[PDB]
C-alpha cells in the first residue's frame, strides 16, 4: 500500500493495491494428447483452441455438429472433448482486486486484505458478498461505518474488526 | 456409356417464392438464448427460386451456373434424386466433383470424369443402370459415407465453395404439402466439409429413371442462389435456431 | 415505460460493458485479434509490432470507455444531487417552490 | 566483436534476423545499438588449396542468447541413438570449417 | 496473461493507473450519491403498531411484514419492474438497508411531520 | 467513398457506432431540453381581445 | 498510409464527440436551470433571493 500510494504514511481507509489471478497449475492438450483434468485452473488446448480456465461437467445439450460453445461476448464458455464426447463448462479462472484495509499508520500497522469477487476456498477468514476478507475478525455487533468494505460490510479498528 | 433422352416435352422452368427457407448454421458453435448477427453467403428471404419438375413427360436436367453458392430444395417421394455434379467444364480437361447416393452408400469422388450429356441412374421394375461418366483417370479425393437421404419428404442442401473447402449443409423435413414449398422456418444443419480444392462454376442434378422407353418418377426441385448478406439468428434455450431476420430485406427487419 | 429512466441507465452501462468486451475481438489492423496466435505464429521482432497495434487499439477503446463513464458519472451525480434536494425539501419539509 | 563469415551471411549480422550464424554462432539483440562493419578479405583470408582455419557451429540444440559465445566442443545427438561423446550414425562434430 | 504484451505495455507508462483511478473515483462517487440521497437521518424511526391515522392508509408505502425483503408493495413492484478483467463491485448500501432508510423517512414524516428533519 | 479505406476501417470495430450513438443521444437531449423548458403547460391560453 | 489517415481522423472525431458531450452536459445543466426558472419565477412567485 505504501508503494502504491507513493507515501510512507497511509491514511485510514481501503486502498486498491494489486490484482489476484489464479495461476494455471497444469497444461492440458486434447486432440483427436494428455489427460483430462477437471475442477482446476489449467491451460487447455482443444483442437487448436487455446485458453485458460476451469473445466467442469456441463448440463448443456450440444447437437452433434456443435463443438465449442460461445457466450454473449463470443468467449468459449463450453467445449466438447474430441476423444470422449462430453461437454465441459469453462469457467474463467478466479481473478479479483486485492485491496488493503488499514487504519492510519499513526494508529497501527495492522492490515486486512480483501479479495474482491473471490470465494474464500480459492485463496480470521470471513466470506462476504464483496469478496473474501482475511485478517479481520467478524463480530455480530453493529456499529457505524468506519472503513467501507461493501455489501453492507464495514471495517474498523478497536485488532481490526468487520 | 451415355444415352440421349429424346422423349422430353418442351416447357419453360417455373419460378416461386423462397419464403423463409435456406437458413443454415453459419458455424459449429453452440449458442443459447442469444441473437447473433452474422455476415455470410445466405439465401434472401422471399426470393425468386427457380422451380424444376420431373413428371410424366418432364425431365429437367439443364446446365445451371453455380455462382457464389447454391441452395437446393427437394420435394421428393419414392427416392428419384440421387446426387450432384460439380465442376467448371464437366469433362476430362478439368477436375470435377461427384456426389452419388446409390442403393447402398453415399460416394463422393473428385476425379477428372468425362461426363455424359445426360447423366442418370436407373431403377428397373432394383438399381441396374448407371450412366454418369465414361472415364475417370486422375482421382485425388474419395469419401464413402452413410446414406444422407403427394410429396412426403423435403430435402434442403446448401453448397458453398470457399478457400478450397466445399461446405454441404443439410436438413430433412417431414412434409405433406402437394405442390410447392411449405411456408415456415427450418435451420439447415451442417452436413460435411470437404477439402476438395477445385474450381466449381457449374453444377448438375442427378435423377433416376424408372423402367418397366423410360418413365420419370414424380419429383420436384428448386434452385436458389446465395448472396453475401447479414442475418440476425435467434438461438433458443436448446441451442436450435428458431427464427431469423434478413437485415437487408425491408426497413422493419433492418 | 413508467420506469424508463432507471432502465436507460442500466441499459447504457450494460451496453458500454458489452462494447468494451466486444472491442477485444477487433485486430485493429493486425493479422489477428488473439495474442496467442500472434505469439505462436510470428517471431518477436514482428510480433512486437502486431502486439503494439493490438495494445494501442485496446488502450484507445478503454480510454474511450472511461471517458463516457466519467461523463455519465457526472450526469448521474447531478441527478443524485437533485434527488437529494428533493428528499430534503419535499419529504423532510413542505416546499413552496412551484413544480 | 571480430569474426570472419561468408558473403551471403553478412545480412545475418543484424537485429531480428533469421539465419544460421544468427542462431548458433553470433546473435544480436532486438535493442542493439552500434554499427556492423564488413569488408571483403579474399586476398588475405583465403588460400588456393583451401583456407580451413575459420569454423562455424553447424549443430546445436538451441539458439543462442544475444552476445552469447559457445566454444564447447561437445558432440551433438542428431538422432534417437545417444552418442556418448563418440561420433557415429547421426553423431556429428558441431564445428565445421569454411572451404 | 501474455508477458510480452505486458512488457510492451510498460512502455506507455501510467495509463493503466489513470484509468483505474478514474474508475475508482466513479465507484466511490456512486456510494457517496447513495449516502447523500438516502442517509439523511441518523435515527431509525418506526411506525406505531396501530395504524390509526384518522382514515389515512399507508399500507402501499409502508414495509410489508409478510415479505422477507421488508419492502413496501410499491417498492416490491418497482424492484420487479426493473430488470476479461471486468469486475462489478457491490454497492455499499444493500437494497434492504436502502429500504430501511426509506422506511425510517416514511415513519418520521408520518408520525412527526417535518419536525424530524429540523431536529428532534 | 473509398472502399479500401472502409475495409481497413472495419478492422477497428464499432468505434463509428459509438460515435453515432453519442451524437444521437446529444441530439435527442436537445429536444428533451426544449421540451422541459417550454412545454410546461398543456393548455394554450390566449389573452382577451 | 490510409491507416495513418484513418487513425488521425478517428482521433479527431473522438475528440470532437468528447467535447460535444461535455458541452451537451453544460447545456443540459443550463436548460435544467432554465426549466427551474420557468416553473418557479413564471408559474409562481419565488421567495428565493436573487
Ligand atoms: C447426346 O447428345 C449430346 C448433344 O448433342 C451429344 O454431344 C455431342 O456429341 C458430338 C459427337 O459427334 C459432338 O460433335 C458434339 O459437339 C457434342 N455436343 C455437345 C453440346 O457436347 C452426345 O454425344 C450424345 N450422346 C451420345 C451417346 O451420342
Ligand atoms: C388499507 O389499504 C389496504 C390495501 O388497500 C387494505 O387491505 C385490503 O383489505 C381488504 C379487506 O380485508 C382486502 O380484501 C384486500 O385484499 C386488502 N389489500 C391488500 C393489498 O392487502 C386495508 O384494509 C386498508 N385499511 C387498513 C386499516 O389497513
Ligand atoms: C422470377 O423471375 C422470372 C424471370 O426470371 C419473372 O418472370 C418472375 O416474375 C419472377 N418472380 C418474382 C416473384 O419476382
Ligand atoms: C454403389 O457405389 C459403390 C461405389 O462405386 C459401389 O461399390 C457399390 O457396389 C454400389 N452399389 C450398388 C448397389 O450399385
Ligand atoms: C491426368 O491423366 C492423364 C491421362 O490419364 C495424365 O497424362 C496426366 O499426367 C494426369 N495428371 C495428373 C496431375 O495426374
Ligand atoms: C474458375 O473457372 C472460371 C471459369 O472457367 C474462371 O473464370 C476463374 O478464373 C477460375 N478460378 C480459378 C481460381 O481458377
Ligand atoms: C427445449 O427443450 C426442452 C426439453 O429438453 C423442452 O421442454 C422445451 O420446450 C424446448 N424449447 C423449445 C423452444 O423447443
Amino acid at each position: 500500500t505504501k508503494c502504491t500510494l507513493k507515501s510512507f504514511t497511509v491514511e485510514k481507509g481501503i486502498y486498491q493495491t494489486s490484482n489476484f489471478r489464479v495461476q494455471p497449475t497444469e497444461s492440458i492438450v486434447r486432440f483427436p494428447s494428455t489427460n483430462l483434468v477437471k475442477n482446476k485452473c489449467v491451460n487447455f488446448n482443444f483442437n487448436g483452441l487455446t485458453g485458460t480456465g476451469v473445466l467442469t461437467e456441463s448440463n448443456k445439450k450440444f447437437l452433434p455438429f456443435q463443438q465449442f460453445g460461445r457466450d454473449i461476448a463470443d468467449t468459449t464458455d463450453a467445449v466438447r472433448d474430441p476423444q470422449t464426447l462430453e461437454i465441459l463448462d469453462i469457467t474463467p479462472c478466479s481473478f479479483g482486486g486485492v485491496s488493503v484495509i488499514t487504519p492510519g499508520t499513526n494508529t497501527s500497522n495492522q492490515v486486512a486484505v480483501l479479495y474482491q469477487g473471490v470465494n474464500c476456498t480459492e485463496v480470521n477468514v470471513f466470506q462476504t458478498r464483496a469478496g473474501c476478507l482475511i485478517g479481520a475478525e467478524h463480530v455480530n455487533n453493529s456499529y457505524e461505518c468506519d472503513i467501507p468494505i461493501g455489501a453492507g460490510i464495514c471495517a474498523s479498528y478497536q485488532s481490526i474488526i468487520a | 456409356q451415355c444415352v440421349n433422352l429424346t422423349t422430353r416435352t418442351q416447357l419453360p422452368p417455373a419460378y416461386t417464392n423462397s419464403f423463409t427457407r435456406g437458413v443454415y448454421y453459419p458455424d459449429k458453435v453452440f449458442r443459447s438464448s442469444v441473437l447473433h448477427s452474422t455476415q455470410d453467403l445466405f439465401l434472401p428471404f422471399f426470393s425468386n427460386v427457380t422451380w424444376f419438375h420431373a413428371i410424366h413427360k418432364r425431365f429437367d436436367n439443364p446446365v445451371l451456373p453455380f455462382n457464389d453458392g447454391v441452395y437446393f430444395a427437394s420435394t421428393e417421394k419414392s427416392n428419384i434424386i440421387r446426387g450432384w455434379i460439380f465442376g467448371t467444364t464437366l469433362d476430362s480437361k478439368t477436375q470435377s466433383l461427384l456426389i452419388v447416393n446409390n442403393a447402398t452408400n453415399v460416394v463422393i469422388k473428385v476425379c477428372e470424369f468425362q461426363f455424359c450429356n445426360d447423366p442418370f441412374l436407373g431403377v428397373y421394375y432394383m438399381e441396374s443402370e448407371f450412366r454418369v461418366y465414361s472415364s475417370a483417370n486422375n482421382c485425388t479425393f474419395e469419401y464413402v459415407s452413410q446414406p444422407f437421404l403427394n410429396f412426403k419428404n423435403l430435402r434442403e442442401f446448401v453448397f458453398k465453395n470457399i478457400d478450397g473447402y466445399f461446405k454441404i449443409y443439410s436438413k430433412h423435413t417431414p412434409i405433406n404439402l402437394v405442390r410447392d414449398l411449405p411456408q415456415g422456418f427450418s435451420a439447415l444443419e451442417p452436413l460435411v466439409d470437404l477439402p476438395i480444392g477445385i474450381n466449381i462454376t457449374r453444377f448438375q442434378t442427378l435423377l433416376a429413371l424408372h423402367r418397366s422407353g423410360w418413365t420419370a418418377g414424380a419429383a420436384a426441385y428448386y434452385v436458389g442462389y446465395l448472396q453475401p448478406r447479414t442475418f440476425l439468428l435467434k438461438y433458443n434455450e436448446n441451442g436450435t435456431i428458431t427464427d431469423a431476420v434478413d437485415c437487408a430485406l425491408d426497413p422493419l427487419s433492418e | 415505460s413508467a420506469l424508463g429512466k432507471l432502465q436507460d441507465v442500466v441499459n447504457q452501462n450494460a451496453q458500454a460493458l458489452n462494447t468494451l468486451v466486444k472491442q477485444l475481438s477487433s485486430n485493429f489492423g493486425a493479422i489477428s485479434s488473439v495474442l496467442n496466435d500472434i505469439l505462436s505464429r510470428l517471431d518477436p521482432p514482428e510480433a512486437e509490432v502486431q502486439i503494439d497495434r493490438l495494445i494501442t487499439g485496446r488502450l484507445q477503446s478503454l480510454q474511450t470507455y472511461v471517458t463516457q463513464q466519467l461523463i455519465r458519472a457526472a450526469e448521474i451525480r447531478a441527478s443524485a444531487n437533485l434527488a437529494a434536494t428533493k428528499m430534503s425539501e419535499c419529504v423532510l419539509g413542505q416546499s413552496k417552490r412551484v413544480d | 566483436d571480430s569474426f570472419v563469415i561468408r558473403g551471403d551471411e553478412v545480412r545475418q549480422i543484424a537485429p531480428g534476423q533469421t539465419g544460421k550464424i544468427a542462431d548458433y554462432n553470433y546473435k544480436l539483440p532486438d535493442d542493439f545499438t552500434g554499427c556492423v562493419i564488413a569488408w571483403n578479405s579474399n586476398n588475405l583470408d583465403s588460400k588456393v588449396g583451401g583456407n580451413y582455419n575459420y569454423r562455424y557451429r553447424l549443430f546445436r540444440k538451441s539458439n543462442l542468447k544475444p552476445f552469447e559465445r559457445d566454444i564447447s566442443t561437445e558432440i551433438y545427438q542428431a538422432g534417437s541413438t545417444p552418442c556418448n561423446g563418440v561420433e557415429g550414425f547421426n553423431c556429428y562434430f558441431p564445428l565445421q570449417s569454411y572451404g | 496473461d501474455s508477458t510480452e504484451c505486458s512488457n510492451l505495455l510498460l512502455q506507455y507508462g501510467s495509463f493503466c493507473t489513470q484509468l483505474n483511478r478514474a474508475l475508482t473515483g466513479i465507484a466511490v462517487e456512486q456510494d457517496k450519491n447513495t449516502q447523500e440521497v438516502f442517509a439523511q437521518v441518523k435515527q431509525i424511526y418506526k411506525t406505531p403498531p396501530i395504524k390509526d391515522f384518522g382514515g389515512f392508509n399507508f399500507s402501499q408505502i409502508l414495509p410489508d411484514p409478510s415479505k422477507p425483503s421488508k419492502r413496501s408493495p410499491i417498492e416490491d413492484l418497482l424492484f420487479n419492474k426493473v430488470t476479461n478483467g471486468l469486475t462489478v463491485l457491490p454497492p455499499l448500501l444493500t437494497d434492504e438497508m436502502i429500504a430501511q432508510y426509506t422506511s425510517a423517512l416514511l415513519a418520521g414524516t408520518i408520525t412527526s411531520g417535518w419536525t424530524f428533519g429540523a431536529g428532534p
